[PDB]
């Protein structure tokens, strides 16, 4: 795995994780993020 | 401590245990469909798995996110199934994307399965040995030419609900037509546009005062015919 | 998939105050339970709007 | 003095010299569904604070 | 071949990820049956306090400066509130309550209470 | 088998609810969860809420404890007046926190 | 690890208004400094509760 | 490193990082996330 | 890629992505995170 | 610019520099404990490192997250230590998980260490060359059969504090018993339940008005015995 | 209506239960937290000896 | 559907298509600069690319994040350019870091480029074939010895704007001096400190009432000289 192409993929997956986690924290109990 | 039999706890503590199969059931009766029984595996004779006398057809299906937790969001499982040959697609265009259906999941040790599934028979078969869970379908998250994914939710899920619910209104009825609170049982009178009809399939209340008067139900009107002027 | 809505408009007839208008779809309430929302119709001053 | 209905009715003082009497008719809305009712009776209706 | 299960030191500094060295897991990449990155919920679940893991910790209404220093709750009301688009309420046992005024009408009363005998003035 | 006035249970319950006025906060929560008209009874409904858990909870909440003024008092009580429409999670969390 | 709590209940004796009851653990206040919270006892109308 | 097994692990680490950061931002200065 | 060194790098990339995302959600439409 | 000596500045700019050792001290005196001195390394003679005449015992320990920043959250460092042989465990069960302790870090160039640590001696030893930092322990984040992790914090950390703090109350005293504001110094009178006692170990104020009256201290009562009726 | 408030002033007499007392830092014209309030009948006379009820 | 010609539509549907070149233009005229034209590539003759008679110089430049969406945040593209030899640096120290400039991006199929760019000439050269987009520079995110990065934004971007904007004030004027609302056109009178001056370059209203009186413009005063007492 080359560093250049892997780091951007990791960053984009992390941003998608932030999407999903904020949206799921706006649910009932959660934290409202 | 789940109400699970002593044989299951005997099998759980063994060093070398049998395979733990999971059988899924999709129940769309309450939404207008049938009950489908699925298992990810066949049996040793290449046939759908027979459990408690019911045949669970072979179909790729598996779930994740199953947990029991109280602190935080209500747990939302996820069930992934195969959409090859357009089966789920057919149900999605038919049963409003299966939304509102009931998913029942059974965990059963293969040791306790019916003797039919095995060539030599199962002297240890015990159809009472199972662990059951129920969930609802909240959203068909994905549906492609390859597979489908469903988000499950606990049947309680107090997400969009509010309390108290009944709302004060003027010139509108909050009751359900012909419901217990409405209390109406008379013949067809008019539709939702206050047009006089004698057809039972076109008989709905307009929810306005005139609609109530058409059925002589004004005493049961759900609105409050004074509050419009006190709020000025 | 919401089925009941409470729209807050401003009545110019009774008095220029906020009136709530309830819109329901009883056919869908028999299907997706009953999901209710509140909306503020921005420029509405007529019950029809 | 009842459950599901009540009448109250403490009497009005007889007037001295004619005159009209203004009346304040209100209807409140409390709770939902069947309720037990007043704790005591007419002693549990605080008109202003009494 | 193992369960890794990331703890709290591994996530806080590359300190004990090299402690177990994850050699078998890393060289084996993983498998379908066994899941990695379990992320034990010890510290995260207890951040708000232990008492939050046992009770949901009911909230309190927003403080309004308009009230001088009066403290309001979410389960009492001694005021006659407006009764349009406002939900009726719910009362659960005892309590002294306000109301949602459905009607209010100041008019002229009519002489007499009941029976037959009526005297306008004495 | 529960008499709300004396707050004393007779014996085994076997279900079969009864329409009586009580201050038991557990059954106030039960009414909040499973009332079709104004509560959460249309969604959810009965057989989804563990009634025996609420039964034991109510028995616990009815125990006598020192009042602090020399007398005795039930452990936990109702007398809420919910007037503002909050989310069902909020009311449920308040009931389960009391 | 909180050591002081202010609970908001409603007094039915003085008047049906919000009274604040302070609960402290002086032994713990000598250990973890002093951490204070505010709580709303949902159904409380009795000082003991 | 195979892509299938690596992407799920990276996604789960991203979700955990989002949890940790959101909870960190609810501190004094932070951003309240 | 060794597991020890890679997991911390992924975690830090995830934290940075969460930072960027929480900051970009407080923009006009966004969700205010 | 930190108050650091000129020898350290001379050593920082050198191309080939000596090793920079970090010495840790755990001070639990203010929470009821002793002082433990630790270093991740031994010296060339296989002995605990002698710095300024104090022996820092060998023990695996290292910290991270140390920074000086003002914008944003207050920096929370972390300190990871070895919990083999159950040492930290023994302290955690003893000293309320070390919560409230003081962690002191010292950065010292090995060039300036005492001559004891070296076989040939250190003619360049200068015990005044060190960089000191203090932190508090906030939470023992992890404690397993292998290691332990602690979340340090700055001693200020205005997280749970409020301002102003004193609160107006009726029928309760907000003063500290026998404190300066309370100003009480009399003999034992009663316990927190207003029961009369002559025992000095069972003498605590009930914080109610009667408890104040028991000690004839009603002038110093921290409450306000009129505000209950004005709030109605 | 359109009045703008700050976090460092108050000109009203606020309720003094569960409210924290306050804090004032130099000068300023201040409101207060009413600790007591009692309307009663005053007693004639101010000091000394001589008192006249009416004249 | 974008206003794009039919030749581009024909080229998009072909299996084997020519290269799609992107030409960038930086326009700082509205902020006090010139117009620069860039393309990531040269042409077959080693010369800057000639499009529509304009020469776009060779320079490493590439954009990303270009999308058309309505739901959520307004899309913020990004443009990465080479900062070798300190060219962008020179702009940043000169044009306030290029903030407020206009970036125009053109997509052109190479088949439609001018015949100059090719040794054999272009029969299909059609200078009307292009797809244009405009953006603004919001922040020079990075500027190192190697490269520079710019954040782009849509020209609307209602981020810091409020509505309504005009504010009610006393003892201050919200109008723009010598603007249409101010309506002043007289000679130089005073500066922002109400000091009498006859110099046109030192003529600026103090925005107070006295400054307005200096120009006999009190009728056009933007403030409201009564509201200070009604707000008490
Ligand atoms: S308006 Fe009258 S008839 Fe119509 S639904 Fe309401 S109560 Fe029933
Ligand atoms: S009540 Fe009186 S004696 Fe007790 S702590 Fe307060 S001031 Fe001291
Ligand atoms: S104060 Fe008068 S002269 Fe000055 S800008 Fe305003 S309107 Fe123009």
């Amino acid at each position: 795995q080359i560093g250049p192409a892997a780091l951007k993929a990791v960053y984009d997956m992390a941003r998608k994780g932030a999407r999903d986690e904020i949206q799921t924290q706006m649910r009932d109990g959660g934290l409202f993020s | 401590m789940q109400d699970i039999r002593q044989e299951t706890l005997n099998e759980c503590t063994r060093a070398e245990q049998s395979a733990s199969v999971v059988l899924w059931e999709i129940d769309l009766t309450e939404v207008g469909g049938e009950r489908y029984f699925f298992c990810n595996e066949q049996n040793e004779k290449g046939e759908p798995v027979t459990w408690q006398g019911r045949q669970y057809q072979p179909y790729p299906i598996q779930g994740s996110g199953f947990e029991l937790n109280g602190k935080g969001t209500s747990t939302r499982p996820t069930l992934t199934v195969s959409n090859l040959y357009g089966m789920v697609t057919g149900m999605a265009e038919d049963m409003q994307s299966l939304v509102g259906g009931t998913v029942v999941r059974r965990k059963v040790y293969a040791r306790f399965l019916d003797a039919v599934n095995f060539v030599n028979g199962n002297s240890y078969a015990d159809p009472e040995q199972e662990v059951i869970s129920r969930w609802r379908i909240e959203q068909c998250s994905e549906l492609s030419a390859v597979s489908a994914s469903f988000v499950l939710s606990t049947p309680t899920e107090t997400d969009g609900a509010v309390f108290p619910g009944r709302i004060m209104l003027a010139n509108t009825c909050t009751w359900t037509y012909r419901g217990d609170e409405c209390g109406y049982s008379g013949p067809a009178v008019a539709d939702e546009y206050d047009q006089p009809t004698s057809d039972i399939t076109k008989d709905k209340c307009s929810k306005c005062l005139s609609g109530c008067k058409f059925r002589n139900n004004v005493g049961n009107f759900g609105g409050f015919l004074s509050i419009n002027k006190l709020s000025q | 998939r919401h089925n009941a809505v409470e729209v807050n408009w401003i009545d110019p007839n009774n008095g220029w105050e906020t009136a709530t208008e309830l819109v329901e779809d009883t056919q869908a309430i028999a299907r997706y339970g009953r999901n209710v929302t509140k909306m503020d119709a921005f420029g509405c001053t007529s019950r029809g709007q | 003095m009842g459950k599901g209905s009540s009448k109250g009715h403490t009497p009005r003082e007889a007037k001295d010299n004619l005159k009209s009497t203004q009346l304040l008719s209100v209807i409140d809305a409390i709770s939902e569904g069947p309720i037990e009712g007043p704790v005591d009776g007419l002693k549990s209706v605080l008109l202003n604070s009494t | 071949v193992f369960q890794i299960v990331l703890g709290a030191a591994a996530i806080a500094g590359s300190f004990f990820t090299a402690g177990a060295t994850l050699a078998a897991w890393g060289a084996a990449i993983g498998a379908g049956g066994m899941t990695g990155i379990l992320f034990s919920l010890g510290a995260s679940m207890v951040l708000g306090g232990v008492a939050q893991m046992l009770a949901p910790k009911a909230r309190t209404p927003r403080i309004q400066t308009t009230d001088n220093g009066k403290q309001n709750t979410y389960f009492s009301s001694l005021d006659n509130m407006v009764a349009q688009g406002n939900v009726l309420p719910v009362l659960y046992g005892e309590m002294r309550v306000g109301s949602r005024v459905v009607s209010q009408e100041i008019s002229t009363a009519d002489e007499g209470d009941g029976g037959q005998v009526v005297v306008i003035g004495r | 088998n529960y008499n709300p006035q004396t707050r004393q249970y007779s014996g085994i319950w076997d279900g079969t609810f009864k329409p009586a006025y009580s201050n038991n906060m557990a059954w106030c929560l039960w009414d909040m969860l499973t009332h079709p008209r104004y509560g959460m009874g249309k969604r959810l409904g009965a057989a989804d809420v563990d009634k025996w858990a609420l039964y034991v909870i109510g028995q616990y909440c009815d125990q006598s404890v020192p009042d602090g003024f020399g007398g005795t008092e039930p452990r936990i009580t109702c007398n809420a007046y919910l007037t503002t429409q909050r989310k069902a999670w909020d009311v449920l969390s308040d009931f389960c926190s009391a």
